[PDB]
RNA sequence: UUAGCUAGUAGGUGGGGUAACGGCUCACCUAGGCGACGAUCCCUAGCUGGUCUGAGAGGAUGACCAGCCACACUGGAACU
RNA sequence: UACCCGCAGAAGAAGCACCGGCUAACUCCGUGCCAGCAGCCGCGGUAAUACGGAGGGUGCAAGCGUUAAUCGGAAUUACUGGGCGUAAAGCGCACGCAGGCGGUUUGUUAAGUCAGAUGUGAAAUCCCCGGGCUCAACCUGGGAACUGCAUCUGAUACUGG
RNA sequence: GCCGUAAACGAUGUCGACUUGGAGGUUGUGCCGGCGUGGCUUCCGGAGCUAACGCGUUAAGUCGACCGCCUGGGGA
RNA sequence: AUGUUGAUAU
């Protein structure tokens, strides 16, 4: 049902008195393809736990992207931290022309044409999270319309 | 110096 | 920057500088060897590095590397440089272009041998 | 200008069958169709983006014997003319002569078709054409000349074409040896193994 | 000092629906009134009313739908430092034509949808979306 | 209509001569802001009518002096 | 890290001159004219259509092709 | 001459770079901080996928590499599109000429601004739909475009007078 | 009389507008110890902002006007 | 009260 894809895997490290604990991180993004996208980030000393850490909490963190025919509404600007990402609507078989943590999110999103840009730090974690706020604060014709009050045809 | 350690 | 300064003093461009001045645009040039030398690299490496100091046709005397194993080049050799610095000898900006006028190409090479002016073994 | 090399290495490489011996028997009973060429080839390394993308774009050249220079004017063609680039990139290699050839049946390979057309044995709408990149059009007649027609490399492989799957775009007659580009192949009419946004993607980077 | 008394309205609503406020009262203007009206038609305000005569003030009442501000955003575009006139052709697209550009014309104030309608260009006051 | 420019006075101390700033107004090429740019134009006044301070109409004509294509029409407003 | 430059200089009158307007030239008169919207001075440079790159805005560039200019051993001069 | 026809015979015709990561492609031997490599990070100190050779492989292919040079990526001069408490960045503080900017109402003007029209924006080039060289490059028909400039005539909300 | 610089610092340009609170200090004032209303100021903190630290109606928030200044480290 | 230093690469 959800396409679960991996955007990258790091190796982390505490001191202590023995020397070195290295540990792994691992973001993740999940998405049914309809619109609804969420990113996870799992921490374990193996990377194969920390991946299924991710996926679980990507899982539980999915928000509802409201797409138009598999692309966005109109141009977005998501931030985070230092990432400045911005995101426009493509014609049909553009396909994604995206970097590629944004491309990943935008892929199991369900976003099939959309000319992005990172810019600022390409961070994955912060890119993932601008992107994911960039989707979530996208209006549609029909919020648009229900909140000045006004039919969808007076917008259009 | 010592013409160049730690013991 | 507000509009009103931009339009007193515009956005000057990072000017930036070539790293192989002394080729003075041109993919070559070619000099004569004022001495031949061996130096040290710095750390973290060690070894006995084969360069040579150039006058260059254009008055310009340049220090350049001479790769591969083993080299020909003695005082008032004739050779082509081109750009390329030499990343542990701090000064070295150019390479030697081996198999170049008076400069060999490299004894019994096998691998990579238009990068060391080696023609073809005859099989 | 053209691969000369062994064939089935080729396929093993991208792991698949690429049509490159004429199919009189399996790949399997050739070569070891499952391993990869070479000393390190029971090896299977985890591949990344950039090696999906130029493994399938390495595919599709294999197959249509496309050379990357040609292959990449392809693209910007496709790219150039409207409509999905990736299924328009698929359409001209599907166009060209030497693939035509062999999708009516004429040559057993698609190497072979391309010595029958560099050979001087085709004919488009009357007319010698000895240029396997040559873009046979909707509405075209392709023929065997009558001197090439007593080969015994087209009645085979005229057989061999009914064994393989016919192409709904072209009308052959295996009979009087010529047949009709009727149309340009659409996306369902090629296989879905072709991944071709990888393709473009790998362009457009 | 006060230099762009419309800057100053916007922001007076910005600010206004970022604090939950019911109303907004600024000093008027024909040129703010004008602005209120479109704000108004185009159903981003719910009323505005001006009131006295030596010194008017104009008071915007502030829309919220499901809890949030209905005004997403709003930004001066043309503004004294530098002034944004547009041709008919060129006249911009707010949010993929969700939200307004409010756009003085030579028929006066007006959104970028009338202006294009009217065939006309002119001063970019603001976005709104 | 006669093509002519508008401009004030900013110099009659010439005989039968004065100069005329034309002042423009114009959107900068990069920076969209739009700048003051003055033309001054020696300008041919027979009679020696203008003064400074005083708006003029000029139109072009033939040369008249080394810097004098331009001749006064009318003062629109004086000081 | 060039701030002042300019005496045919800027304008006028008349005579001369040019195919032609004109300090183009001359005599006399007036004392102007140019300049921080960068004069003057210094360095670099043929200009354009275009070319390359760029999502664009830009950036870089002006080989071939075509338009314009300038030069013809160096300096100067006219003649036809 | 293009082109066509006939002849003979696989005959006369494959290289270059790369394979530590970035970056598609790995093993053995030799060497032992030496010899050497290196675009950047780095590699080599006696078990080197990084040197050199070999075998195997990857990418291009009558080319392939290297060097030089421009733009891109570089939102790294940021008009579009950046910053300045501590990362580089607020003049030590003020007064103030030029300049930039300017509360609110009415009238007027029409400079900015906007609208329309006309003229011009050489041809080639680019782009689109066609045509011609067996194809393509190339050549070429018609368009579109040339985002500009000027002139005239209107509009008067905003800015200026 | 000259010098003209300091970690001359809030390492935070000036002017104006707007945007939940709390506890003080200081200096006016109105109404009758309380109840307002001005100025300047110290500490905390909300939204928001910020790389973070923190800033937070005396903003480093939300905006406008103008100025100054930055463009890797060194060389300097 | 005072009370120094720790060769190169890894
Ligand atoms: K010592
Ligand atoms: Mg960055
Ligand atoms: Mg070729
Ligand atoms: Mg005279
Ligand atoms: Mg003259
Ligand atoms: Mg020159
Ligand atoms: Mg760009
Ligand atoms: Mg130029
Ligand atoms: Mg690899
Ligand atoms: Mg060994
Ligand atoms: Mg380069
Ligand atoms: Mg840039
Ligand atoms: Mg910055
Ligand atoms: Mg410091
Ligand atoms: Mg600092
Ligand atoms: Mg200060
Ligand atoms: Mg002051
Ligand atoms: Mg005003
Ligand atoms: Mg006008
Ligand atoms: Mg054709
Ligand atoms: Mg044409
Ligand atoms: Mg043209
Ligand atoms: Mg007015
Ligand atoms: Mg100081
Ligand atoms: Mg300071
Ligand atoms: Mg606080
Ligand atoms: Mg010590």
């Amino acid at each position: 049902e959800l396409q679960e894809k991996l955007i990258a895997v790091n190796r982390v490290s505490k001191t202590v008195k023995g020397g070195r604990i290295f540990s792994f991180t691992a973001l993740t993004v999940v998405g049914d393809g309809n619109g609804r996208v969420g990113f996870g980030y799992g921490k374990a000393r193996e990377v194969p736990a920390a991946i299924q850490k991710a996926m679980e909490k990507a899982r539980r963190n999915m928000i509802n992207v409201a797409l138009n025919n598999g692309t966005l509404q109109h141009p977005v600007k998501g931030v985070h931290t230092g990432s400045r990402v911005f995101m426009q609507p493509a014609s049909e078989g553009t396909g994604i022309i995206a970097g590629g943590a944004m491309r990943a999110v935008l892929e199991v999103a369900g976003v099939h044409n959309v000319l992005a840009k990172a810019y600022g730090s390409t961070n994955p974690i912060n890119v993932v999270r601008a992107t994911i706020d960039g989707l979530e604060n996208m209006n549609s014709p029909e919020m648009v319309a229900a909140k000045r009050g006004k039919s969808v045809e007076e917008i259009l | 110096x010592x013409a160049x350690x730690a013991g | 920057a507000t509009v009103n300064q931009l339009v007193r003093k515009p956005r000057a461009r990072k000017v930036a500088k070539s790293n192989v001045p002394a080729l003075e645009a041109c993919p070559q040039k070619r000099g004569v060897c004022t001495r031949v030398y061996t130096t040290t690299p710095k750390k973290p490496n060690s070894a006995l590095r084969k360069v040579c100091r150039v006058r260059l046709t254009n008055g310009f005397e340049v220090t350049s590397y001479i790769g591969g194993e083993g080299h020909n080049l003695q005082e008032h050799s004739v050779i082509l440089i081109r750009g390329g610095r030499v990343k542990d000898l701090p000064g070295v900006r150019y390479h030697t272009v081996r198999g170049a006028l008076d400069c060999s190409g490299v004894k019994d090479r096998k691998q990579a041998r238009s990068k060391y002016g080696v023609k073809r073994p005859k099989a | 200008a053209r691969y000369l090399g062994p064939k089935l290495k080729l396929s093993r490489r991208e792991g698949t069958d690429l049509f490159l011996k004429s199919g009189v028997r399996a790949i399997d009973t050739k070569c070891k169709i499952e391993q990869a060429p070479g000393q390190h080839g029971a090896r299977k390394p985890r591949l990344s983006d950039y090696g999906v993308q130029l493994r399938e774009k390495q595919k599709v050249r294999r197959i249509y014997g496309v050379l990357e220079r040609q292959f990449r004017n392809y693209y910007k063609e496709a790219a150039r003319l409207k409509g999905n680039t990736g299924e328009n990139l698929l359409a001209l290699l599907e166009g060209r002569l030497d693939n035509v050839v062999y999708r009516m049946g004429f040559g057993a390979t698609r190497a072979e078709a391309r010595q029958l057309v560099s050979h001087k044995a085709i004919m488009v709408n009357g007319r010698v054409v000895n240029i396997a990149s040559y873009q046979v059009s909707p509405n075209d007649v392709v023929s065997i000349r009558e001197k090439a027609k007593k080969q015994s490399r087209v009645k085979a492989a005229l057989e061999l074409a009914e064994q393989r799957e016919k192409p709904t775009w072209l009308e052959v007659d295996a009979g009087k040896m010529e047949g009709t580009f009727k149309r340009k192949p659409e996306r369902s009419d090629l296989s879905a193994d072709i991944n071709e946004h990888l393709i473009v993607e790998l362009y457009s980077k | 000092s006060m230099q762009d008394p419309i800057a100053d309205m916007l922001t007076r609503i910005r600010n206004g629906q970022a604090a939950n406020k019911a109303a907004v009262t600024m000093p008027s203007s024909k040129l703010k009134v004008a602005i209120a009206n479109v704000l108004k038609e185009e159903g981003f305000i719910e009323d505005f009313k001006v009131e006295g005569d030596t010194k008017p003030e104009l008071e915007l009442t502030l829309k919220y739908f499901q809890g949030k501000a209905v005004v997403e955003s709003i930004q001066r575009v043309s503004r004294p430092g530098l002034r944004i006139y547009k041709r008919k052709d060129e006249l911009p697209k707010v949010m993929a034509g969700l939200g307004i550009a409010v756009v003085s014309t030579s028929k006066g104030v007006m959104t970028d949808r009338a202006a294009r309608q009217a065939g006309l260009g002119g001063e970019i006051i603001c976005y709104v979306a | 209509k006669i093509r002519t420019l508008q401009g004030r006075v900013v110099s009659d101390k010439m005989e039968k001569s004065i100069v005329v700033a034309i002042e423009r107004f114009v959107k900068h090429p990069i920076y969209g802001k739009f700048i003051k740019r003055t033309t001054k134009l020696h300008v041919h006044d027979e009679n020696n009518e203008c003064g400074i301070g005083d708006v003029v109409e000029i139109r072009e004509c033939r040369p008249l002096s080394k810097t004098k294509s331009w001749t006064l029409v009318r003062v629109v407003e004086k000081a």
